[PDB]
């Protein structure tokens, strides 16, 4: 949100080691998944619902624990002109 | 506080003066560490393993007329 | 190979290990569920071997031969690879007619993906997972082969000419011991 | 018939499938597992058909 | 069913069911798997030890 | 001794119950995964069971 | 028997046990399956092919 | 110091002036890494690979008084 010119964009980092499937508290059909290489202990993927350049994951790099794998998801959806729901009627 | 390190796991061991870790002080310690954990580290909260010792003791005295509740 | 990256299938006869013993709060690894029908289907097939032969018919396969020695096989049970399958494929290998000749059946092994077919994706209605990737399968078929060695033979031919006859259900291992 | 909806086991004879290979970072599917035995058990069926009768007494 | 391991998430939690399959004894029902046959209240045929329909057939 | 503590494992050969039928949005019990191994070696001793004897060499 | 993709020992690594059935050789221990019967070091009776209990007794 | 990274593993390639690197200087090395490494992630000390080169060299020299030991 500082090397970006505003902070009222939404963002957020996901974790995906919480939805390791265990045997016993994970529903089946739930949201976990098996673990594996993504599904994995010191992996984040980080949400950014605005524009940005490629030197920002450089940023990213400046600042995560070393040992961390490291995605960037881009949100399309917050970066609509206007309302983003489309009409046929 | 005590903190033990495991590759990809950290569990904390808390404990109040009387030895106990009440459920509120567990999410108070928890809502406080969100800052602190490492991004892509699984962070845990336990009570310290709390052993209470019974003691029976038999006390030889001199003095037979002090003896008493006090 | 199922050792490999995409399954890690750790399943090893040598190693004499008969049944995976899961934990409680544990998390779930793809290899054990694969070991898990790995072991079952290995001693099936032992108990298949102890018995039966790669060529031997149980009922059904009858042949029929066109005046061109195109050959077409009827469906029927098989035993082939640890496992009694049910032939039900329509080939129609021919024959030259000369020397000797043996018709036979191939088993190749083949991968299914929810890729190829759609209907693998998960469908149970109204949850997180729905529509999302899953397991894989495993697909075997046979069909026929005439001289290969590594096909296991159910029909000898001589010149055009059935060699030998069975009328019934054939079990080497017993026949062995009734002759 | 354990096709339905709140099982939806998957397994048919008709398409020679036989081994259910489960892949990493992947959702765990019930109807797999159902699936699992089911073919199992069916190859049981085989085999025991290919000796036995019905009504067979041991 | 309920799962009864002590000290997890999903205690007493609901999960698979099972398939009970109880066998029951029937007389002149064509869908059951003849056991024996009588006459008259007399025993038709015997067999001494174990059935075997396909080594029967091989052995007669 | 597989119905202790740590793996609960509910086979049983008087019940008669042969398959584990698995549910959605539910625990999957390890518990369950054993008993589902446990009754097809269990069937599978009886077929060889019914044919062979112990030690009977091949 | 960790987890083969990570590789390394971790919190998560550990899984399901296995269950391991070796087989000894024995001398006289009645709880064994007998294999081969000997009467002063000399072999009792021979079994060319397959051996199977019920099925030669059918045949007997 | 070259800090080679991979997914929750961190390997510390370090060497001294000379291109060692003594075990008491990788525990002086690890006890300074306690208090600035990451917790819960495996983390290694080891030395350089480090190549020793052996140079012969024949030089001509146009003024043949200046030959010598200097």
């Amino acid at each position: 949100k500082d090397y970006l010119g505003r902070d009222d964009i939404d963002v957020s980092v996901y974790e995906p080691f919480t939805n390791i499937f265990y045997t016993n508290k994970s529903h089946l059909n739930g949201e976990d998944h098996l673990m594996g290489y993504y599904y994995r202990f010191a992996v984040i993927n980080v949400s950014i619902g605005d524009y940005f350049p490629v030197e920002i994951i450089d940023v990213i790099n400046e600042f995560k624990p070393a040992g961390v794998t490291l995605y960037v998801t881009y949100d399309g959806a917050s970066t609509i002109r206007g309302g983003a729901i489309i009409k046929w009627d | 506080v005590y903190v033990y390190e495991e590759t990809g796991h950290i569990t904390v061991f808390a404990h109040d003066r009387n030895g106990n870790l009440s459920d509120t002080l567990k999410e108070d310690i928890i809502d406080a560490l969100q800052d602190y954990r490492p991004s892509g580290i699984m962070l845990d909260v336990t009570g310290v393993e709390k052993e209470e010792v019974n003691v029976s003791a038999t006390v030889t005295i001199s003095n037979k007329s002090r003896i008493g509740d006090t | 190979n199922f050792k490999g990256s995409p399954y890690l299938d750790r399943f090893d006869p040598s190693k004499d290990r008969t049944k995976v013993l899961f934990n409680p709060d544990r998390p779930l690894q793809q290899a054990e569920l694969n070991e898990m029908q790995s072991i079952d289907q290995y001693y099936l097939k032992n108990l298949g071997d102890a018995i039966f032969k790669d060529g031997d018919k149980q009922s059904g396969l009858g042949f029929t031969l066109s005046e061109d020695n195109v050959l077409t096989v009827n469906p029927g049970y098989v035993y082939i690879n640890g496992k009694i399958r049910y032939y039900d494929n329509d080939d129609s290998v021919k024959i030259t007619g000369v020397g000797k000749e043996t018709i036979g059946i191939k088993l190749t092994e083949r991968i299914v993906t929810p890729d190829e077919d759609a209907s693998l994706l998960d469908q149970t209605s109204g949850v997180p997972s729905y529509f999302s990737k899953g397991a894989d399968r495993l697909e075997e078929k046979m069909s026929l082969t005439v001289n290969d060695p590594t096909s296991a033979t159910i029909y000898t031919f001589m010149d055009g000419d059935l060699y030998i006859q069975s009328t019934n259900a054939e079990m080497d291992k017993i026949n062995k011991v009734l002759a």
